[PDB]
């Protein structure tokens, strides 16, 4: 093993680009917060941290299970990789459903995109993160089927590794979003 | 010897160069009649199912034997019809291989030489070669 | 009739269409475009579009016929 | 790959200096304080270059020298099988057409067209990712 | 019990009717297993659905043009003058349990019928299945397409609503009226008078539940009898010749496959009839001749007709005190299409001079001229269909409606030619791809560098290889060639256990060896048969 895996370097480079996309989203969020006039989040929204903490913990532990799946895949254990990646998929889907519940709770009160600037930036940033999470889940399903189609070669493990890279990037961006939206406010 | 800027690479292939603005190919004929001759050779060889070849160069003594010598370089000499013209010695020789035997070429070759020389007498080398290839390809028939 | 150097599997199916049919069809289509100019419409941008498409079709037909005439297409 | 990680480290350093200097220079002397727009972009540009360079440095520390990175080496050092490269595929054009369908749906805001475009995108990405792994049809 | 009973029933059946020879001949009939040979099956199965639901619809529909006041449950139409047919259609939708579901399943099955007939016709045309001795079967199929089109037309016209009434007025009345000498006579024979007659809905009902379905059933029976007794075609392949049929016997593989496809097609139709709204006639309202809506369109299989009416540029003739309207063109247009559809095998026989008996299909790539012709036809059909819909296209995808009409007018001449050129070149290019794979072998995708620095892609010869190494050029035999090494058994055996937990390695070894040996045995059997018949 005396070469770099270029699928991995390509995935790192693209993940950096996606981080820059989220930079654009953060630039949207931070402006219009300096225009809050001492109310941020301005009324009537009420940030329910009580439901937001569990989904963050679920996403972080799902990254832990994804890393466990990578450890399984690197030694040629296709079945352990499938187990840990099904765990990661279920837990990421749990995160998506928790974010949906948070969305419906906020909307029922009156925090919407056409309502306020806070709802605007909040829904934009978190919805694009949720889109990235749905993309990650699609990647997980596709990779699991691909491992089912063929003998588990090193290229299979490379693909699983780069999918885990994508999941780690998503969980980190979510940690930044959480620390900026629910703690710094 | 290798010319200026020519190198024998590690694969045995030769890597040549050209001075900026110069030509890798400098045949003393226009591109249009060269295209005409290329089309004539290609389509006549497809129509006669036999490769055709045109040679311009010195023949020395016994132009027949020289044309025998040079048809060995054709990729498929047995299935080949080579028209060798020495314009300074004013010699024409059609040479045809074993596979092209009794395929209508027996009459075509003298008629090919007649067409070549008839067009030559005006002073058009490529026109005569084109005419000879055309008439020979008409004469020869696919196996 | 066509050979297998231009259409590899010419022995397996109908693989040649006479050039005259496509030439005549192109000219007829250009004529149809020209005919569609006379009508019950008041606009004239569509007239320019019809003239342009008829012009390009006639140019293609004439180019093909000319090149086949000189043997540039065999 | 010491030089690659070195390039990205240099870029990361310059971008960190630019971001911090911009934040300090607009916290004071700017009308609204921290600009909150250029600062975020510069900070995450530092993040981009940092991610790439740090990953490349982890790669290079555990990597023995390749022929490419070693001066005065022979071509025969590079002999052997390179990896796998797709000879051909018609899936990229279908992926692009599906993304275009979804983009047209989102431009004109036709939700059905967006849904159809996303379905086509998923199908064509499935085709691309599965292309060289479909085994023989088992009958 | 059910063994001695089966033996006794077989003995009784054979003593009364002695069908053993004929029944065994039917059980041993071999059918090729290509997926496209299932397309026709779809057109059959949806038809069966159209019968079943159709019969159900006859138990509640009243085909009358007599005026009534609604007086029903659907509030937005109470007190509205309508026809008895529209009233009973609303009653099917709202008053009968499962009536709306049966209506929607029936209309979805009509759409599937039309679409599957079109796809099956495409398969037959492009694969050359119409050639001798299968020309009369093409003629029957074309008549079936025409009959199905007019059957669906007369069907969605049965509930006398505003949209279908507009369709009846525009097409069945205006075009019929405008024809020369016998046009108005045809109109008055058909409608029994002027257009808003009293014997139109009953007449269409009798044409639609009995007459056209009876003709269609007779033609389908003749069609399938011909396919059964002129055995099915097949693609060229390993053991495939002009004199054999290679595939599976009727019992049990083919029967199970056909029954399961029937079940799954019925399931698709049921899901669509449940989860997708088709023809919600309470929103359209009853048909009044004085009112019309913007989106006046027929079902998709008829749209080209209306499209041909939209784009033709208002050319009329007035010879000696008479009028030949624009709609005449439309009728002629339809006829031309229909004629050119029915006579195509004879036209191609007259053009190519090929009157040989054929049983091996052609790949569409190997017949570039016919493939280009069919592409031209499909492109023209699609352009007419979308021209019919240019109003909705211009409302959604913002375009001038005049711009869409002019795009259609220029396109219905330019686009067929472009499509012909592109399709012809594309078919020849596919042939060249096959030739490259035969000359050099499957490109694996692996690239390696030689000690002198030459990059070479590893090639996989598909046959004999010369002394040092290079493929011995094979000969094209009219069959597909592998072009991905994954399709050959390269890297194709993961762990044999469940999706999450594996099985013991001994069972994996046994199953892998069994698969390997069975595949080798099948390949060997095919090769020995092919050598024996050669
Ligand atoms: C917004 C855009 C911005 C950028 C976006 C992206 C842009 C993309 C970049 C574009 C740049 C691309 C440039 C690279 C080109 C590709 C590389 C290449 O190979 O080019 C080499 C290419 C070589 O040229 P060539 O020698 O002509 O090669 C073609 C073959 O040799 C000769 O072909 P052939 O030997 O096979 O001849 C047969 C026929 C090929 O066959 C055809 O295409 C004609 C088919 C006609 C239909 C057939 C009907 C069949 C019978 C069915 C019955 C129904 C009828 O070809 C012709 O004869 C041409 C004339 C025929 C035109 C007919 C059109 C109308 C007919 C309509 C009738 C059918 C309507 C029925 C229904 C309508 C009513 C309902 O060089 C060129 O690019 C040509 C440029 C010259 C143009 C100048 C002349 C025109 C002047 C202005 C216009
Ligand atoms: C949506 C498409 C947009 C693109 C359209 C392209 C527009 C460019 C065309 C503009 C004018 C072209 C100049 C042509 C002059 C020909 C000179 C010449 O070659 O003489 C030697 C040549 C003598 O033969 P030769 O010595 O044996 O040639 C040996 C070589 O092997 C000969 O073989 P060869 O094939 O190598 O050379 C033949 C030569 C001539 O081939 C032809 O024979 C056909 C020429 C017809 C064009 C005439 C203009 C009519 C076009 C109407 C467009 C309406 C707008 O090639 C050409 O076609 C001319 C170059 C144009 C090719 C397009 C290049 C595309 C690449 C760049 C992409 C985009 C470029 C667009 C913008 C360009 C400027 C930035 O003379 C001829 O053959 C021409 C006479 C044959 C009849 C031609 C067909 C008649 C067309 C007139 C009827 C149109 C009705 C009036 C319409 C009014 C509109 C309002
Ligand atoms: C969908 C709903 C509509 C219904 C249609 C469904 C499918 C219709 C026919 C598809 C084939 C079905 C299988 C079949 O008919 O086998 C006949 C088969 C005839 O045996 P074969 O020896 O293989 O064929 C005799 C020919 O000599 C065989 O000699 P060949 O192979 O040399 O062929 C000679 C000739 C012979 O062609 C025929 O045999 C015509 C038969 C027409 C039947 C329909 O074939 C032809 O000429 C080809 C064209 C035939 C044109 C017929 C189309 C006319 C329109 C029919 C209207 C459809 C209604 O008869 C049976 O096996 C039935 C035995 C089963 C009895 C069960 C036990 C009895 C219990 C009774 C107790 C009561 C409870
Ligand atoms: C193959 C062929 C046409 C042979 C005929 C031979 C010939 C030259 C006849 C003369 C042609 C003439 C004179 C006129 C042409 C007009 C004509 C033939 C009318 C009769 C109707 C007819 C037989 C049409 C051809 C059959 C046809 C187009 C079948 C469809 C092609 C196939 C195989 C499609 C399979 C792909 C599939 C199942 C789904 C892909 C999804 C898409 C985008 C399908 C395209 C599509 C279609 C096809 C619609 O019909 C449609 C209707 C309403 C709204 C939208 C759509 C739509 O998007
Ligand atoms: C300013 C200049 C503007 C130019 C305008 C127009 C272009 C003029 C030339 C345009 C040419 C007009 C005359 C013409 O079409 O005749 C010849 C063809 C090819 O024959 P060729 O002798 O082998 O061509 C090679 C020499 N090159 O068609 C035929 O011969 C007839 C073949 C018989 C086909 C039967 C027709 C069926 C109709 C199908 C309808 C769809
Ligand atoms: C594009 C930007 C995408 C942002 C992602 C955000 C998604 C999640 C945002 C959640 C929406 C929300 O909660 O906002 C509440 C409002 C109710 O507001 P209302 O009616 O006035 O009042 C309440 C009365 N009922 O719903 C809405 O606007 C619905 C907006 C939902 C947007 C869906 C995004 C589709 C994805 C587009 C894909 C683009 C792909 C491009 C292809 C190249
Ligand atoms: C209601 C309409 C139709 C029905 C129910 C139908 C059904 C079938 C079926 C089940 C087959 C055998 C299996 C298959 O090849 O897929 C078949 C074959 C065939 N069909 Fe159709 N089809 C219809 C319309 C058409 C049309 C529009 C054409 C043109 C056509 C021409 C043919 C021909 C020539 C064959 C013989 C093909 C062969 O033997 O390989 N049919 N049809
Ligand atoms: C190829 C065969 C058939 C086709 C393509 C066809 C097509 C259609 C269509 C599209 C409708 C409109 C449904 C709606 O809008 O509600 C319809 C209505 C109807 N069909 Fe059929 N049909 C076929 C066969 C039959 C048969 C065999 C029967 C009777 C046994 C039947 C009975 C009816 C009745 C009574 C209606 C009017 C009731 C209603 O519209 O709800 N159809 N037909
Ligand atoms: C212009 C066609 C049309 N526009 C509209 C506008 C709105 C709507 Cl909602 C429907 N549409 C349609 C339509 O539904 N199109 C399908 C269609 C059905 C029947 C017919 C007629 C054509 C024949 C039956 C009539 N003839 S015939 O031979 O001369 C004679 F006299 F009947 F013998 C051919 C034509 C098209
Ligand atoms: C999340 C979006 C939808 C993705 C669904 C992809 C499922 C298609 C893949 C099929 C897997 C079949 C593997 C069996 C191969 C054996 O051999």
């Amino acid at each position: 093993l005396n070469r770099p895996n270029m699928v991995s370097v390509g995935t790192i480079v693209w993940l950096s680009s996606e981080l820059m996309f989220f930079a654009g989203l953060f630039a949207m969020y931070f402006t219009a917060r300096a225009q809050a006039g001492g109310a941020w989040p301005p009324e009537p929204t009420e940030l329910n941290l009580a439901l937001a903490v569990p989904v963050t913990l679920v996403l972080i532990a799902s990254s832990f299970t994804c890393q466990m799946g990578v450890f399984a895949a690197e030694r040629g254990d296709v079945f352990g990789l499938r187990r840990w990646y099904v765990i990661t998929f279920l837990m990421g889907l749990f995160f998506v459903l928790g974010q949906g519940y948070e969305y419906i709770h906020l909307v029922e009160h009156g925090t919407t995109i056409p309502g306020s600037a806070y709802g605007s930036v909040f829904y934009l940033a978190t919805g694009f993160h949720g889109l990235h999470v749905i993309g990650g889940l699609v990647a997980f399903v596709l990779l699991l089927a691909r491992t089912k189609m063929s003998k588990f070669t090193p290229a299979q493990a490379t693909a699983a590794i780069v999918v885990s890279y994508y999941w780690h990037f998503v969980d980190i961006v979510w940690i930044a979003l959480f620390a900026t939206i629910y703690f710094v406010r | 010897d290798l010319p200026y800027g020519s190198a024998l690479t590690s694969s045995g292939r030769i890597s040549a160069v050209t001075e900026p603005g110069e030509l890798s190919v400098h045949y003393p004929f226009p591109t249009m009649d060269l295209v005409v001759l290329d089309d004539a050779l290609k389509y006549g060889s497809r129509a006669a199912k036999a490769r055709f070849a045109v040679y311009i160069g010195p023949l020395g003594a016994d132009t027949a034997a020289t044309a025998r010598e040079i048809l060995a370089n054709v990729p498929t000499p047995e299935n080949a019809v080579l028209l060798a013209v020495s314009p300074d010695q004013r010699a024409i020789e059609v040479v045809y291989g074993a596979d092209v035997k009794g395929r209508g070429i027996e009459s075509a070759a003298p008629l090919g030489v007649s067409a070549a020389a008839a067009s030559f007498k005006e002073g058009n080398l490529i026109d005569g070669l084109i005419s000879a290839v055309r008439v020979m390809s008409a004469g020869v028939s696919p196996a | 009739g066509v050979d297998v150097e231009d259409v590899p599997s010419a022995e397996w199916g109908w693989s040649h269409m006479p050039i005259g049919v496509m030439h005549i069809g192109g000219l007829l289509s250009a004529a149809f475009l020209l005919v569609m100019m006379r009508g019950n419409h008041v606009g004239h941008v569509e007239d320019w579009f019809l003239i342009g498409f008829a012009a390009v079709i006639v140019a293609l037909v004439g180019r093909n016929w000319w090149l086949r005439r000189r043997g540039w297409i065999r | 790959m010491h030089i690659e990680a070195r390039l990205f480290e240099i870029l990361t350093a310059f971008f960190a200096l630019a971001a911090v200097v911009y934040a300090v220079l607009t916290a004071m002397f700017a009308t609204g304080g921290v600009e909150w727009a250029g600062t975020t972009a510069l900070v995450l540009t530092t993040g981009l270059t940092l991610i790439t360079g740090t990953f490349f440095r982890f790669v290079a520390r555990r990597l023995d020298t390749r022929p490419e990175d070693y001066e005065d080496a022979e071509i025969s050092d590079g002999a052997g099988e390179l990896g796998f490269f797709a000879p051909h595929s018609w899936w990229p054009i279908l992926i692009s057409l599906s993304f275009s369908t979804a983009a047209v749906g989102a431009a004109l805001w036709l939700p059905w067209l967006i849904a159809a475009g996303v379905a086509f995108v998923i199908t064509s990405v499935c085709g691309l990712v599965f292309e060289y792994y479909w085994g023989p049809e088992k009958h | 019990d059910f063994a001695k009973l089966a033996a006794a029933q077989g003995d009784a059946i054979d003593s009364r009717y002695h069908p053993s020879a004929a029944v065994r001949r039917q059980l041993n009939k071999v059918f090729p297993t290509h997926w496209s040979f299932l397309l026709g099956e779809i057109a059959l199965y949806s038809f069966i659905i159209l019968l079943l639901t159709g019969v159900w619809l006859t138990l509640f529909f009243d085909p009358s043009m007599a005026h009534v006041t609604y007086d029903g449950v659907y509030q937005p139409l109470r007190g509205v003058q309508m026809s008895r047919a529209y009233e009973t259609a609303l009653d099917i939708s709202f008053e009968v349990r499962g009536g709306l579901f049966v209506r929607q399943v029936h209309h979805w099955a009509a759409l599937m019928f039309a679409a599957s007939i079109m796809v099956h016709l495409a398969r037959i045309f492009f694969t050359g299945a119409f050639r001798r001795p299968r020309e009369a079967n093409w003629v029957i199929g074309s008549l079936l397409l025409i009959l199905a089109m007019f059957e669906g037309y007369f069907g969605y016209s049965l509930p006398d609503d505003l949209l279908s009434g507009t369709g009846i007025r525009a097409a069945l009345s205006g075009i019929t009226m405008g024809m020369p000498v016998i046009g108005t006579w045809l109109h008055w024979a058909l409608f029994g008078g002027d257009f808003p007659g009293e014997i139109l809905i009953p007449r269409l009902y009798a044409l639609h539940i009995l007459l056209i379905p009876g003709i269609i059933l007779a033609l389908i029976g003749a069609h399938l009898a011909l396919v059964w007794f002129q055995k099915h075609t097949q693609f060229p392949g390993p053991g495939r010749t002009e004199t054999n049929v290679v595939g599976v016997r009727v019992m049990p593989v083919f029967a199970v496959k056909s029954g399961a496809f029937f079940a799954m097609i019925t399931g698709v139709l049921g899901l669509m009839g449940g989860l997708l709204t088709i023809n919600p006639i309470w929103n359209l309202g009853p048909y009044k001749p004085s009112q019309v809506s913007a989106g006046s369109q027929p079902d998709f299989y008829m749209m080209w007709t209306e499209g041909l009416a939209r784009l033709w540029p208002a050319w009329e003739f007035y010879p000696f005190g008479h009028t030949i309207p624009q709609g005449v063109w439309v009728a002629v247009g339809m006829g031309l299409v229909f004629a050119l559809l029915i006579a195509y095998p004879f036209i191609e026989k007259k053009v190519t001079g090929d009157d040989a008996h054929h049983n091996l299909l052609q790949r569409p790539r190997d017949v570039p001229v016919r493939t280009a012709i069919g592409s031209m036809a499909i492109a023209l059909y699609l352009l007419l269909t979308f021209a019919c819909m240019n109003d909705i296209i211009a409302l959604k995808f913002h375009i001038s409606l005049n711009a869409t009409t002019w795009i259609g007018r220029i396109g219905m001449v330019v686009l067929p030619a472009i499509v012909y050129f592109v399709a012809y070149r594309w078919a020849i290019s596919l042939q060249r791809s096959d030739r490259e794979v035969l000359e050099h072998g499957v490109e694996t995708g692996i690239i390696k560098r030689l000690p002198h620095g030459a990059y070479v892609e590893l090639h996989q010869p598909l046959g004999p290889v010369d002394e040092h190494g290079h493929p011995i050029p094979l000969e094209y035999a009219g069959a597909p060639l592998p072009k991905r090494m994954n399709k050959l058994g390269s890297g194709g055996a993961p762990g044999t256990g469940s999706f999450l937990f594996p099985d013991p390695a001994v069972e994996h070894e046994a199953l892998t060896e069994a698969a390997h040996a069975s595949e080798h045995k099948s390949l060997t059997a095919l090769k020995e048969h092919q050598d024996r018949i050669h």
